[PDB]
């Protein structure tokens, strides 16, 4: 539902993250709405329309 | 209403007054059949005792 | 030949300028056509183009459909190109509700003609079929054009997206609890010899086994009832000379982690499929077993 | 309307083997022919101190003790991967529009990030392997105190 | 295992250990490497507490 | 082996404890294992019989 | 996910003497099987030694070797080994590890080793009671002979007396091929050979049922007017028992032969071994050859 | 914060059970802090935690 | 009371934090520069980075000490629940069919059922017959053994 490609392409501000638990545990236990995970390199960010 | 022979040690620690454990944090998330089997199946040993 | 010639590592296919650029540079002449980069110049997959009538193109609009060539027993079209979904109609393995759904989808004269031709003759099903590969394109029209790969991965023009292979859920088959890291996928057609006529079962099997004899031993373990039916027909019904209890054809290889479950939407109807995300085709011929 | 108040990225905490306190236990040396050697050994020669004895006691003889030690091996590995589209946009530019330049710089930043992450992973793996072997050779408190 | 003291200590540190699956309700023996080994001093003293 | 050592040295900050004229360095390796897939080998299991 | 690796590095955690490394260097370009593919593996998984078991059967070892993936050995370093997974259709150099003589143009199969000569060749990397056991690469006729001997022993074992079974196993286990003598180790009869025996019996039953009268009578009719060493040696095997064909029907004959071909393929498959290499070159000392990989 | 270091993906059964046990024990122990205890070190430690 | 007094044995597993001491330059590590390797395919490329590290111990005695500093939880339940031999020996049956059925029903034991290949795999490479419970609150089952 979110535009993940826009997040990947646009510039970002770097911060030190402070998850209390492991980041994958926070993802797997559904700490957040609107999660996306992918492994390796996913080329879908390259197809602009 | 309970039988007169109900274990008296059951009342000496925090327990479910129902007589069987039904805490869902023990069961896998969204696993409906496992949850129903945990709380209702009397052919499956109660988790607490 | 000399030492420097031997030492020289080969030319990069990407740093040499192509033939058209070479000619234009040689004459120093401009051209309107953009020429610096040639598309598909580095596609290692082998593709072919197929024409198919409008009625047959349904659920093959999305990329990833398996494409089969069927024999009509006639000289006017000679051959037709059909998908695994259409064979879903004839297969006994598919459930009643899915059969009704994808029978309502293919309500066209061409598809019904394909079914009549398939059931009409006296040959077994696999003798009438030839597998081409997986499709990834569509240009719609009264006659539609499909491009199919027959050796390679499935991807679009810039490789910016890799396509999966879609198998209907009733046809999907596994025989191992924990999957091997590398999986081979096979097409199985198995015949049940009941009284009136043979009912064929159609499956797509994902397995870690590459050796033929071990695979056929596992298959004979799984399909014992059909072998019993074959022998029973051989006993009860002489002068009927059946051949084979089943055939196995290899087509492809994929990684176990790429396997997923998904659904397909067509005319607001949902068909459920198994999805092989990074599937690459590698076709074999039908090998028969008893 | 909807508002996006900020897009954030994760800043990784880079670690090095030489900047850890654990490296104090280590004597770190680089050897460019390391894969060429099979095993390395050290030799020790020991002669024991002695003490004169009084009448009636047997006198102790001279003794020489010689021992040997051997090395250990443990390689480490990290993969990283890139997509063919990323390589194409890294190399190729089409028509020079703004969006094409954006895609080019995106591919370049992807390869840079992959290289940085791989190097950091190699440092962490070195630390982890050293800690594993150091734990393997170490006996517990009761053994050493009894000794 | 009837060996010299130092050889015994060495094999206690390396080999004389067992592993158990950490994610199943019952104790299944695991294979070395897939997850961390467990120390058991009772293996050395040959006693139970 | 000793003569192959580095000739240059750099300063860095760390915590130290006094243990009777012996001074030793205190370190926790939490930062290297923070969000990784490997388990810290100093967090271990031990079992008793 | 993680794409399958083509180059595999193997490291021995056992310490190696200079003699061990010297032995390893000789093995470059040989074929070694592995059970699983990773970029970096331990030497325990390398080779056929891991499957040696109290069962000792040759048939089960043949079954296990069929499912392992084959690799060629690239050049060796200190304490490291590099293995390469070949691809179908490319050209490779391969080392003749076994004593079997190769020839130009024949097809090669991979098979568990069978002992030969003094049986003192076993110097291959004995370290920590792990041993580098490698399969044999043999030409098709020898593999066919081996499988045929095993299946014939299995079939003959049924209902025959124990002592004559021993005698038959003794005479069958030895093989002379291309001017060399080999012997099959541990020809155990068990479930693995039993399943093959069952399939062979089924295929023979179907072949006997399908075959037309023309096919059966061809040999009998030929002996009435032909005479040759081939025929007389051929008819000695058969049970001792003008006219016109009682029934002529080419369509029935065609269909019947069509089914009989499928049954013959079923019978053939259980002694056939998959071709892994096809050779067209040979070092005149027979130690190495260049082959095309397939399978 | 006590279990943050061991889980590095979605929780398994045993980790969930440990978390549940800790929940119950700590909830029972620290329900009414200042009525329960009034010693200085414990309160300072609790506030620091 | 029957005429015997069986004794039980069980193991409980603990999750602990350990403390390790190591002496300055107790061991020397020798390393080479990381080596990269490329593997190409149509849709992507992957790079493998390997570094082999080699270590040697540089003390004539135990130069490192470990201790079990802190424990905080029992992974097992410390229960009094006894495991069934019918699962660990899944193929022994009473020679009399009715007696076997009666004993299994009285003990509450599932009927044995295995294929040939399943039996072979179970004997050679043990299978996990006992399934997980519907819920677990006390953690892993520490099964008692009876002698």
């Amino acid at each position: 539902m979110e535009n993940w490609s826009a997040l990947e392409l646009l510039p970002k501000v770097g911060i030190p993250t402070d998850f209390l638990t492991h980041v994958k545990t926070s993802a797997g236990e559904e700490m957040f709405e609107a999660l996306r995970i992918y492994y390796g390199d996913d080329p879908e960010r390259y197809n602009i329309h | 209403l309970t039988p007169v022979t109900m274990d008296v040690n059951y009342f000496k620690i925090p327990n479910n007054p129902r007589g069987r454990a039904s805490c869902m944090l023990a069961v896998d998330p969204y696993d409906t059949e496992a949850a129903t089997k945990a709380i209702y199946d009397h052919r499956e040993a109660d988790a607490q005792t | 030949m000399d030492a420097r010639a031997v030492a020289k590592r080969p030319r990069d296919p990407a740093d040499e300028d192509n033939e058209l650029v070479t000619a234009l540079k040689a004459k120093r002449e401009v051209n309107t056509i953009s020429v610096r980069y040639l598309y598909h110049a580095d596609h290692q997959a082998l593709t072919a183009r197929f024409f198919v009538p409008e009625g047959l193109v349904e659920f093959e609009a999305q990329p990833g459909a398996l494409l089969i060539r069927m024999e009509t027993g006639c000289d006017s079209p000679r051959h037709l190109y059909i998908s695994l979904y259409l064979l879903g109609i004839r297969a006994s393995n598919v459930s009643a509700s899915t059969r009704c759904l994808l029978e309502s989808v293919y309500t066209a004269s061409a598809a019904r003609a394909a079914l009549q031709w398939l059931d009409l003759g006296p040959h077994l099903l696999h003798r009438r079929l030839e597998t081409l590969g997986c499709v990834k394109t569509v240009s719609l029209g009264i006659t539609s054009l499909l491009t199919c790969v027959m050796r390679g991965y499935l991807y679009n023009t810039l490789k910016t997206e890799v396509f999966a292979l879609m198998i209907p859920k009733d046809m999907y088959l596994t025989w191992e609890e924990t999957r091997g890291r590398l999986q081979y996928v096979y097409l199985i057609i198995v015949y049940d010899y009941d009284g009136p006529e043979t009912r064929p079962g159609i499956y797509v099997l994902t397995s870690s086994i590459a050796h033929w004899q071990t695979l056929v031993d596992v298959a004979r373990g799984k399909f014992a009832r059909e072998r019993c039916s074959f022998v029973n027909r051989r006993i009860t019904r002489p002068r009927q000379i059946p051949l084979c209890t089943g055939v196995i054809q290899k087509l492809g290889w994929c990684l176990a982690d790429d396997i997923h479950t998904s659904f397909l939407v067509h005319k607001e109807l949902k068909l459920s499929v198994v999805r092989l995300d990074n599937f690459s085709v590698e076709l074999g011929d039908f090998r028969e077993f008893v | 309307f909807e508002a996006i108040f900020g897009t954030f990225c994760n800043r990784l905490e880079w670690v090095y083997f030489l900047t850890s306190g654990l490296a104090a236990a280590a004597h770190a040396i680089k050897f460019h022919d390391l894969n060429k050697l099979t095993t390395g050994k050290m030799l020790f020669h020991v002669q024991v101190p002695r003490v004169a004895s009084g009448a009636g006691l047997p006198t102790s003889r001279q003794t020489t003790i010689m021992v040997t030690k051997y090395s250990e091996k443990s390689p480490i590995t990290i993969p990283f991967e890139l997509s063919a589209a990323c390589l194409t946009y890294l190399r190729e530019t089409f028509e020079g529009t703004i969006l094409d330049k954006i895609l080019n710089v995106e591919a370049m930043h992807t390869v840079l990030r992959a290289l940085k992450n791989t190097a950091d992973a190699m440092e962490r793996g070195l630390i982890h392997s050293f800690l594993q072997t150091l734990l393997r050779k170490a006996p517990p408190y009761f053994v050493v105190q009894t000794l | 295992a009837n060996k010299t003291l130092f050889k015994t200590i060495d094999e206690y540190l390396l080999r004389a250990k067992d592993c158990i699956r950490g994610d199943t309700d019952t104790q299944y023996v695991c294979v070395e490497g897939t997850e961390q080994l467990i120390e058991n001093p009772c293996r050395l003293t040959q006693e139970a507490l | 082996l000793s003569q192959a050592g580095a000739h240059s040295l750099t300063p860095l900050s760390m915590d130290v404890i006094r243990l009777g004229e012996k001074t030793v360095i205190m370190e926790n390796l939490r930062r290297v294992y923070k969000n990784t897939d490997t388990k810290d080998p100093l967090e271990r299991n031990v079992d008793l019989t | 996910m993680a794409a399958m690796e083509a180059n595999i590095f193997c490291t021995f955690d056992h310490k190696l003497s200079i003699a061990d490394v010297g032995k390893l260097t000789k093995l470059v370009a040989a074929v070694v099987p592995i059970p699983q593919r990773l970029h970096l593996i331990k030497h325990y998984q390398l080779g056929l030694h891991q499957f040696v078991d109290h069962t000792r059967g040759y048939v089960r070892l043949r079954g296990l070797l069929r499912n392992m993936t084959l690799t060629l050995m690239r050049r060796v370093e200190g304490n490291q080994i590099l293995l390469h997974v070949p691809t179908h259709g490319l050209l490779y150099t391969v080392l003749n590890t076994g004593p079997v003589t190769w020839e130009k143009g024949d097809a090669l199969c991979v098979l568990p080793p069978l002992f030969h000569g003094p049986l003192a060749r076993e110097n291959l990397l004995t370290l920590g009671q792990w041993e580098l056991v490698l399969p044999w690469i043999v030409p098709m006729p020898l593999a066919l002979e081996i499988n045929q001997r095993l299946l014939i022993m299995g079939l003959f074992s049924l209902d025959r007396s124990y002592e004559e079974v021993k005698a038959a196993v003794q005479q069958l286990q030895t093989i002379t091929f291309r001017d060399a003598t080999f012997t099959i180790p541990d020809p155990v009869i068990d479930q693995h050979l039993l399943i093959d025996m069952k399939t062979a019996c089924l295929s023979m039953s179907m072949v006997a049922n399908l075959a037309s009268e023309l096919t059966m009578t061809y040999v009998r009719k030929l002996a009435l007017e032909d005479s040759s060493m081939l025929l007389v040696k051929c008819q000695e095997l058969l049970m001792r028992l003008p006219a016109r064909p009682q029934h002529v029907s080419p369509d029935d004959e065609i269909a019947r032969l069509s089914a009989l071909f499928v049954m013959l393929r079923q019978l053939d498959d259980l002694i056939r071994e998959q071709v892994v290499f096809t050779v067209c070159d040979v070092s005149p000392d027979n130690k190495s050859a260049t082959c095309i990989f397939k399978g | 914060v006590e279990n943050a270091t061991l889980a590095r993906q979605a929780l398994n059964r045993i980790q969930r059970s440990n978390i549940l046990q800790s929940f119950k024990a700590k909830m029972l122990a620290t329900l009414f802090l200042l009525n329960r205890t009034r010693d200085r070190d414990y309160v300072l430690k609790f506030l620091t935690r | 009371h029957p005429g015997f007094a069986l004794t039980a044995v069980r193991t409980d597993t603990f999750e602990v934090d350990m403390l390790l001491y190591s002496g300055k330059s107790c061991t020397s590590v020798i390393i080479n520069n990381p080596i990269v390797t490329k593997e190409e395919r149509d849709i992507s490329t992957t790079y493998h980075v390997t570094q082999n590290i080699n270590t040697v111990d540089m003390g004539l005695g135990y130069t490192s000490n470990t201790c079990v500093a802190y424990v905080n939880r029992v992974r097992t339940d410390m229960g009094v629940r006894v495991q069934d031999l019918f699962r660990v020996f899944p193929m022994n049956v009473y020679r009399h069919d009715e007696v076997d059925r009666w004993i299994r029903h009285a003990a509450g034991v599932e009927r044995p059922q295995l294929l040939d290949t399943e039996t072979i795999s179970m004997l050679t490479f043990g299978s996990m017959s006992e399934r997980n419970a519907a819920a677990t609150v006390h953690g892993q089952k520490a099964a008692c053994e009876l002698i």
